[PDB]
């Protein structure tokens, strides 16, 4: 029926896609997540949305959803719409390893999903996914990589980027304190905590509101390790004390 | 032939309204309070019939999925049943492949995957039902909550239905991680007493527990014994 | 607000009624049916001087003995001329004979008015064609010139003008045409009316003309051949 | 106001506007006349002039040897419905090795024409037809309309200003059965003449006459063959 | 399956979804290219570098085949579908024909693809315009331009994206047989046109040159700065 | 039908002046066994057409409900057009040919008699779709044991009468009783004329003489 | 805007697309039928618009099977479709179960095909009311009537057309239970002429048919000899 | 109550999440203008509904709201009669697949749940409207004994000690709810009078023998039987 159809895939008079532009605002209120490309590894610092005290821990993480042995992602957007994407990314990465007997390059896996996220922005009449999610990983060719995929179906490479709430103010801070090629892993852990402070309305970070996962190469094997609560609290205390000595 | 266009679309300010309105149908439903204790999980809901002619032994608001898993709801009655009969099918499809009782965290992800498919595929409205799922696997208790959007959250203790905001703050005070299954049953009954407006009896609620012996709902005789204290 | 299949209070079927108005935004094409052959002349409407005029084909080859002029949206006619070339070969394959101009235009116009948003096929056309094709060529019955409207109504015409200037150009064709005129006079009579309806200057670059003789096959005049006819105008 | 956009929407008066707008298109068409005697059935049609230089149309199509039709409406929808009639008549002679009765062929049209009317997203066939055929029961004038219902007529005229012809046919309808083959066609000519403006007249070029009979199959007469019939008019 | 007509006719014979698709082209980055003698040059104008970007994957100049490449302007996602499906046709053509693709062949395939989604049910047109350059088997350079409507035309010089109305008027006056002679002068003509549509100044651009003897090699950010200095 | 199960035996036929008459004995056969002897293998299609068949009896009942019901469908609308005996012979030939193309044939062999428009029609339809019209027809072993007797009389006298053709059929059906093992004593005789199809009851071949 | 679809209830719980469909029946000429002891007799007031139409055109009496007749009031297009559907329903029954379809079952199979189009927006309800009748040795005479909503009730006599109430008052006092078929034929023709309006609709042709024991359970149109006797008897009582 | 967008037509969530459209399917039940009363005893279960013949030309045996789903299960319908027959054919087809797949007769427990699951599919999909009728099923379970269930357009099949439906549903429920006080409301074969007086009190009709239709299931006779008007007159004369 034409009366009940909302015309999601049409064009605006100005050349815009409404459901794509409106899905971008759902991400602006979503959970704040960022990542930093360094020389020896890459990290993901994501602000945890629900801090409620009666919540328990289920498996290994919250917004992370490790996609493969050599790479993992982080999601900011509709919580349910992120689960369907992660299941598809785990299918694409394994269909590559099944077919070519090699780990999926990060540039190839991002392109594969952005074709699926686009297919709903053109035909089918369905709504697009409201999830913009990052990527971290390592491959045999370009090494450590960091990506960002918008609901419009377009992606891009990033040395430092942030998604979710207060993403505009976070990127502006990363345009300064970040140095291309000079950033190490431990220097990036300090930069991630520095951004999560000003970009969150909370007075400070209690380590239960943030979750950090780093990806490094150890003995020729990519390891994805989420920093525990004791390890994150040490980073917060380091930045909290260093901020006092700077003033 | 059916509509192929999605009824749930993003609003101007970035929100899905059919899901946001589906939460309103849950908020007007019957109170259901799960609590995860140390050795087990208890699900207590308010089963209230509008008259005395209704048969209380006919329908059960607390229904098992498998032997070790059961779940209760706050929301529409019918939208729960098509949902729970599929959750029973997804659990047994797991058992055919892996010949193993399905873990609770695995069943919640598959049920939350179905509740999402109706928030996207065209022609269908979202569910008006929210779930409290309990289970016993790997020697650990599990309590989960599935929203109409398709997002699941692991809870130690929570509440839904009418006056869920006032009820949820009531659990945070009296809940303790060292509580046992017997002590957790009373706290789940006292929460249903918070918003009731009447005189509650054995047939005025429905309670069930999940422990190392499997999930079972308490008979109307056993519920009356816990109402004396 | 309404579907692609609807009838007007006068029964005009708006989507085709609007598809005809899209032809009035296209370039002007003129053709003449003589006893010695048919001629097809069309304005290229060069947008910019950097545009290569050789890449603009408003006159294409259907078969060796058939040729067609196009107007309106150039893209929408690409699928029709492709089905016309397949239809002529499917006839020569099965029946081992050159396909008549009558059956070509009838087979192409069957694609018109066939569209829908409900259970049409796995692939389907959302809208009718906004194009007007002038079919021409020599068949066993002699030279013939046909027209195809977006409504699927094909009509035999001795001389007909299409495009934005079609109004007022048809009035000039009916004055200068007579059944005894030759093809050489038809090529010259076409450019004089084009000179009136073309906004820019008329030269060998911005005009595209081709003829079909009974003895010869379809051939389009090169840049050197067009310079001779223009000098006579 | 909002009831006319869809064919599946009933109006508060128990009326479907979308079907009635389809019956408006057949009255905006060209006037065609047909009638039967106890021997022969004749179709007489005005071939409409879109311009002065254009060979008008062909409004009478061959269905089978014993059946022929006349078109008033959308032309591409007519041959789309006529290709079904031709396939349905070849189906009987293929399977049953007998000519398909004209009364049964029209029943197949009413069943096919209705399906678009009751389903959403589809439009009624906007072409009316005058079906002339010779069965074992004699000549048949059976009429089809955009509404799937059909009528068995002694004489009928459709198209623009066909009411002036129906006035003529209703007057002489008593003497049609006693007419011979030559005199029978002349009644359809006078009936079709009343459908023309005072400044127009019946000529050989704009008139096509179909004829079907017992020992005579269905044959169309071109501009050259209609001269003996126009000699008495 | 979702079957509905998104692109339909309008009063005065207009297609809204097709016309609005061309409005999205004018909202994209500016891509300019010219056709020289033995050389063809493509270039684009990046909106904001920000120095957080990895410049490899954000490139708007792709390669459809060894002898054919294209640069677009429009929605970035809508382009990647066209490039990926055009590369499949270039390889499927070498399979059956056993010859490399002509520049006009792949342009007709892309133009016919942009058309198909205008008249198809439940499918929106592309929001991109493409500039395709290459060399035929005889060695003649080619420059083509496709539109969301599905129409393709050859060009001596063209400009797509925002500000392409002024650049096309700039190329029309300055294109002659002298500037297209030298291989370096052809490169300088594109840069001189790009600097007109770039409001930020300097070189934020990305330029790629594809010759015949040895395939395309995109120029580095340092190599494009050498020509920008000579044109100052 | 890959293999037949319950089969019938030869069906005769001849056309005389005024109509056509055929005869078929009543017996079922499963593996050289007389099992169902009460079965009637002669069908009355409509007023002007009559049919009978040899071969698999199960496939014949299928052609009873498919062909018989098509006659009702033609009589519901009632426009005055009825199926001629050669139009049924043409439809039935097409049905038999479309089955072998799918390699799922009908095992029967059929003889369609009829009288329409003052002309007598008699026609033959086989398993493989081979069809024709002859003045006399016999199926199965009737082609061997009977048709030689039918052709011998019809060669000297091309047109018979109703009584002379009846004695011709009864004399050919008697020969089938002697030399054909699948044959049977009782047989139906049906006749189509200007008054319509009339199917007579069981008749006996018991007048046969055995001299040993 | 509640009336724009058959899948939408009204605030008072009504479906107008089903209710507007039966209003098209009220704009159609009257057709009646009567169930008597010996069978069922049908009659129809058939309005011919132009005199050019041949007698018998737009036939309002259909035979869905050999023992079952049909009479329609409504849009004539939708009437011919349901006739073909009722023929297929009686066709598939005789193939599967091998015997004539009981009209109790036939009226239910057709009523569920008519109702199936009232539940969806992709289709529209039929605009034609129609009646069925038959005769059998075991089952006797039966007359059912199916509304555009898809409901089927049993009737001794029924009226569908322009005047629904006017003919019901004539049939109720008829006392059809003790009357044979040949006596009803004269009574049906009397009811057709009395409910007719000589003002609005002028030209008309009386179409009559029955089914009963005298035909041995076979529905057919009334022969001209009996039909002429009934039309003369009816005009004599019209005065 | 707040309505936004297309709540008023397709079935989706109102701003309060009430399914603004589904609530009108309950109002469509009152369009029939009838009332059904169902009550179960210890050894038996009884269903009683109003039988109204609007015209004298109707056939009384053909107009009934009591249907036989299976041998041991009865039915009574309240709502649109057109939607009624469609839901009964599904209940008969759903109860037949049970016996064919699962080997034994279907309980009244799970005959209502499958019908309630079907009525839900109409509520969740926007392409189809809910049915405008409600089903009341009775029977004798092996272990549980007599069972009385009712499913609605919303898909709510929850059980009953006694059931009311129709226009008088609200009045007849509160009146009969006071008979939830007396033990088993005097439960035995005479619970027929329990249903008759409840329907006779709210309508104030004081029905005759042919004014109502009654049917019962019992432990001694598990088969569903529709009582003859002669047997209904025996219970009507005792009250």
């Amino acid at each position: 029926s034409r009366r009940y159809d909302s015309r999601t895939t049409i064009f605006s008079p100005e050349g815009r896609l409404y459901q794509v532009e409106y899905a971008m605002e759902a991400i602006g209120h979503a959970g704040t997540c960022l990542g930093i490309l360094a020389n020896d590894g890459v990290l993901l610092a994501a602000e945890r949305r629900n801090i409620h005290k009666l919540l328990d821990e289920v498996f290994f993480s919250e917004k992370i959803y490790k996609l493969n042995e050599d790479m993992a992602c982080s999601v900011a957007g509709i919580t349910s719409d992120a689960n369907v994407l992660t299941n598809e990314l785990r299918l694409i990465a394994q269909r590559y390893l099944l077919q070519y007997q090699e780990p999926i390059p990060c540039e190839q896996l991002v392109t594969a999903l952005c074709d699926i996220k686009q297919a709903y922005t053109q035909f089918g009449g369905k709504r697009p996914f409201g999830v913009s999610l990052l990527y971290i990983g390592w491959d045999k060719h370009y090494g450590f990589q960091l990506y960002q995929s918008d609901p419009s179906g377009n992606y891009g490479g990033w040395k430092a980027t942030c998604i979710g709430n207060n993403s505009a103010a976070a990127v502006s801070m990363l345009k300064q304190d970040y140095k291309e090629g000079e950033m190490t892993l431990k220097s990036a852990l300090a930069l991630a905590i520095k951004v999560l402070n000003k970009t969150m309305d909370v007075s400070k970070l209690s380590a239960e509101k943030v979750e950090i996962a780093t990806l490094t190469r150890e003995n020729g094997k990519t390891v994805i390790r989420v920093l525990k609560q004791k390890e994150v609290e040490q980073l917060i205390k380091k930045h909290e004390e260093e901020e006092a000595k700077a003033e | 032939r059916g509509y192929s266009f999605s009824l749930t679309t993003f609003s101007p300010s970035g929100k899905l309204v059919q899901i946001e309105y589906a939460l309103a149908a849950v908020a007007g439903g019957a109170p259901s309070v799960g609590i995860k204790a140390a050795n087990g999980v208890v699900l207590a809901t308010e089963k209230k019939q509008k008259s005395i002619l209704y048969d209380e032994r006919s329908v059960h608001k607390v229904e098992p999925i498998t032997k070790h898993i059961g779940l209760v709801y706050s929301g529409m009655g019918p939208d729960y049943r098509v949902l729970v009969h599929r959750a029973r099918k997804l659990a047994q499809q797991y058992y055919l492949v892996y010949q193993e009782p399905i873990p609770t965290a695995q069943l919640v992800q598959r049920v939350a995957s179905v509740m999402q498919e109706y928030t996207q595929s065209g022609g269908v409205r979202p569910f008006g039902v929210s779930l409290l799922i309990c289970g016993w696997n790997e020697g650990r208790p599990y309590l989960f909550q599935s929203d109409p959007s398709g997002a699941y959250f692991a809870w130690k203790a929570t509440a839904m239905g009418k006056n869920y905001v006032n009820g949820k703050t009531f659990l945070e005070k009296r809940y303790n991680e060292d509580l046992e299954l017997e002590d957790a049953i009373h706290t789940a009954i006292l929460t249903l007493k918070e918003s009731f407006e009447g005189q509650m009896t054995e047939d005025n609620i429905e309670v069930g527990i999940c422990n190392e012996a499997g999930f079972r709902r308490l008979t109307p005789t056993e519920v009356k014994d816990y109402l004396a204290a | 607000d309404r579907g692609v299949n609807t009838f007007s209070p006068e029964g005009r079927l708006f989507q085709v009624e609007y598809a005809i108005e899209a032809i009035k935004l296209g370039s002007t094409a003129i053709g003449i049916q003589t006893s010695e052959g048919v001629c097809l002349a069309v304005e290229k409407r060069i947008t910019s001087p950097l545009m290569e005029p050789s890449s603009i084909e408003k006159i294409v080859e259907i078969d060796a003995h058939i040729g067609c002029a196009m107007s309106g949206l150039i893209a929408d006619a690409k699928t029709l001329i492709d089905k016309a070339r397949v239809e002529t070969q499917n006839h020569w394959f099965t029946y081992n004979e050159t396909m008549t101009v009558e059956s070509v235009t009838q087979a192409v116009s069957n694609l018109a008015l066939q569209f829908g948003e409900e259970d049409a096929d796995p692939g389907a056309m959302s809208r009718p064609f906004g194009v007007a094709l002038l079919f021409g060529g020599v068949d066993e019955k002699g030279p013939q010139l046909f027209h195809m409207d977006p409504s699927g109504t094909f009509v035999q015409c001795d001389a007909r003008a299409i495009g934005s200037a079609s109004e007022g150009a048809q009035s000039s064709l009916q004055e200068v045409y007579h059944k005894s005129m030759t093809l050489k006079e038809a090529i010259k009579s076409s450019l004089i009316i084009l000179k009136q309806v073309m906004e820019e200057k008329l030269n060998a670059t911005n005009i595209e003309l081709a003829t079909v003789q009974p003895g010869q096959n379809f051939h389009m005049f090169t840049k050197e051949e067009l310079e001779e006819v223009i000098k006579d105008i | 106001n909002q009831y006319d956009n869809d064919v599946t929407v009933w109006s508060p008066q128990g009326r479907i506007h979308q079907i009635e707008y389809a019956m408006e298109a057949v009255k905006q068409g060209s006037a065609t006349v047909g009638l039967k005697s106890k021997t022969h059935a004749v179709l007489v049609a005005l071939k409409r002039a879109q311009s002065e230089l254009a060979a008008h149309q062909k409004k009478i199509l061959h269905v089978d040897n014993h059946i022929g039709i006349s078109i008033a409406g959308l032309t591409a929808d007519a041959r789309l419905l006529c290709n079904f009639m031709r396939q349905e008549c070849l189906d009987s002679r293929f399977v049953f090795d007998r000519p398909l009765p004209v009364s049964r062929l029209v029943s197949l049209i009413g069943s096919k024409t209705q399906i678009p009317t009751q389903r959403y997203g589809r439009r009624p066939y906007g072409v009316g037809l005058l079906i002339a055929g010779y069965d074992d029961m004699g000549p048949h004038i059976f009429q089809t309309c955009p509404s799937a219902n059909y009528f068995d007529c002694r004489a009928m005229s459709i198209g623009a200003r066909s009411q002036s012809a129906r006035t003529y046919l209703e007057r002489h309808m008593s003497e049609f059965m006693e007419c011979n083959l030559n005199e029978l066609v002349k009644h359809g000519l006078r009936a079709l003449r009343e459908t023309l403006p005072a400044e127009q007249d019946l000529t050989t070029k704009n008139v096509s006459i179909g004829i079907v009979g017992k020992d005579l199959e269905f044959t169309i007469y071109d501009d050259d063959d209609v001269s003996p019939f126009l000699e008495g008019l | 399956s979702y079957d509905r007509a998104i692109t339909v006719f309008s009063p005065d014979g207009h297609l809204f979804q097709v016309e609005y698709a061309q409005e999205a082209v004018k909202k994209g980055s500016t891509a300019v290219g010219v056709r020289g003698r033995d050389i063809v040059v493509l270039g684009v104008e990046k909106k904001s570098v920000a120095k957080l970007q990895d410049e490899r994957t954000v490139r708007k100049i792709c390669a459809l085949d060894d002898n054919v490449c294209m640069a677009f302007a429009g929605l970035t996602a809508d382009a990647r579908i066209v490039i990926n499906r055009a590369r499949v046709e270039c390889q499927s053509h070498r399979l059956t024909v056993e010859d490399p693709v002509t520049v006009e062949y792949i342009t007709r395939y892309i133009a016919s693809l942009k058309q198909r989604y205008t008249q198809s049910n439940g499918r929106r047109p592309f929001g991109i315009s493409a500039l395709i350059v290459g060399f035929d088997f005889d060695g003649t350079p080619r420059l083509y331009q496709t539109d969301p409507s599905g129409t393709y035309h050859a060009w001596k010089a063209n400009a797509i994206g925002r500000g392409a109305k002024s650049v096309r008027e700039f190329l029309e006056k300055n294109y002659t047989d002298e500037a297209i002679e030298t291989d370096d002068l052809t490169i300088k003509l594109v840069i001189k046109a790009l600097l007109e549509v770039v409001q930020s100044g300097g070189k934020n651009i990305e330029l790629a040159v594809m010759r015949r003897d040895q395939s395309l090699k995109i120029l580095n950010p340092e190599e494009i700065e050498k020509y920008v200095a000579e044109i100052e | 039908t890959q293999n037949p199960m319950v089969t019938g035996t030869s069906v005769l036929g001849v056309k005389f002046e005024g109509g056509v008459v055929i005869a078929a004995d009543m017996l079922g056969s499963y593996g050289s066994l007389a099992r169902f002897r009460n079965i009637s293998r002669i069908m009355r299609v409509n007023n002007s057409t009559m049919l009978g068949a040899s071969g698999d009896y199960a496939d014949f009942q299928y052609l009873k409900q498919v062909l018989g019901q098509m006659v009702i469908d033609e009589e519901l609308l009632g426009d005055g057009h009825s199926y001629s005996p050669r139009a049924i012979h043409s439809w039935l030939t097409r049905a038999m040919y479309s089955r072998r193309s799918k390699m799922n044939p009908l095992w029967n062999t059929m003889v369609i008699g009829g009288y329409a428009d003052g002309e007598s029609f008699l026609g033959y339809v086989d398993m493989l779709g081979v069809a024709y019209e002859a003045p006399s027809l016999a199926t199965g072993y009737g082609a061997y044991l009977a048709q030689p007797l039918l052709r011998e009389v019809l060669e000297k006298q091309p047109v018979l009468s109703q009584t002379e053709a009846r004695d011709l059929v009864e004399r050919c059906m008697r020969v089938l009783y002697y030399r054909d093992a699948r044959s049977y004593n009782r047989f139906q005789i049906a006749t189509v004329t200007e008054k319509g199809v009339e199917i007579e009851g069981p008749l006996s071949t018991e007048t046969n003489w055995d001299i040993a | 805007g509640y009336d724009l679809s058959a899948s939408t209830f009204s605030p008072d719980g009504r479906v107008f697309q089903v209710e507007y469909a039966m209003k098209a029946v009220e704009n159609s000429s009257t057709a009646i039928g009567i169930r008597c002891k010996d069978g069922v007799v049908f009659g129809v007031e058939k309005l011919v618009l132009s005199k050019l139409y041949e007698e018998g055109s737009n036939k309002r009496l259909f035979n869905v099977d050999r023992h079952v007749g049909m009479a329609v009031a409504g849009l004539l297009a939708d009437a011919r479709s349901l006739a073909d559907i009722a023929r297929e329903e009686a066709s598939n029954f005789r193939s599967n179960f091998g015997y004539n379809i009981p009209l109790k079952h036939l009226a239910d199979r057709v009523a569920m095909y008519v109702h199936a189009y009232t539940l969806y927006s992709a289709v529209r309800p039929f605009g034609c009311s129609f009646m069925l009748g038959s005769y059998s040795v075991n089952d006797g005479a039966q007359l059912y009537m199916i509304d555009p909503s898809g409901v089927s009730y049993g009737y001794w006599g029924c009226a569908i057309g322009k005047a629904r109430q006017a003919a019901k008052t004539e049939i109720e006092k008829l006392q059809m239970k003790e009357m044979t078929c040949r006596d009803i034929v004269k009574e049906v023709a009397k009811i057709i002429y009395i409910v007719h309006d000589e003002v609005k609709d002028k030209a008309f042709e009386l179409e009559l048919s029955w089914v009963g024991e005298l035909t041995n359970g076979r529905h057919e149109i009334v022969p001209k000899d009996i039909r002429e006797e009934a039309e003369k008897y009816a005009k004599e009582s019209l005065k | 109550g707040s309505s936004a967008g297309f709540d008023r037509h397709i079935t989706i969530f109102s701003p309060e999440g009430r399914l603004y459209q589904v609530e009108y399917a309950f109002k469509a039940i009152n369009q029939g203008g009838l009332t059904s009363v169902a009550v179960r005893g210890k050894d038996c279960a009884v269903i009683v509904t109003q039988k109204k013949v609007p015209d004298k030309l109707l056939d009384s045996s053909t107009v009934t709201h009591l249907f036989k789903i299976t041998e041991n299960i009865g039915c009574v319908m309240t709502g649109m009669t057109a939607d009624s027959r469609s839901q009964v054919q599904r209940a008969r087809y759903e109860a037949a697949n049970w016996k064919y797949k699962y080997g034994y007769e279907i309980p009244v427990d799970m005959l209502c749940k499958r019908i309630a699951d079907i009525s839900q599919v109409y509520t969740q999909n926007a392409e189809m409207r809910p049915l405008g009728c409600c089903m009341i099923l009775i029977g004798i379970d092996e272990e549980q004994g007599p069972q009385v269930y009712k499913c609605d357009p919303a898909g709510y099949y929850c059980g009953f000690k006694a059931t009311a439906a129709g226009v008088k549903q609200t009045e007849s429920t509160s009146f009969l709810e006071k008979k939830v006080k007396k033990k088993f409301d005097w439960t035995f074969e005479q619970t027929v009078e329990t249903a008759i007086t409840c329907l006779s009190t709210v309508l104030s009709i004081d029905f005759k023998p042919s004014e109502i239709e009654v049917g019962v299931v019992t432990v001694e006779n598990p088969k569903f039987r529709i009582l003859t008007e002669a047997e209904i007159d025996a219970h009507l004369v005792a009250l």
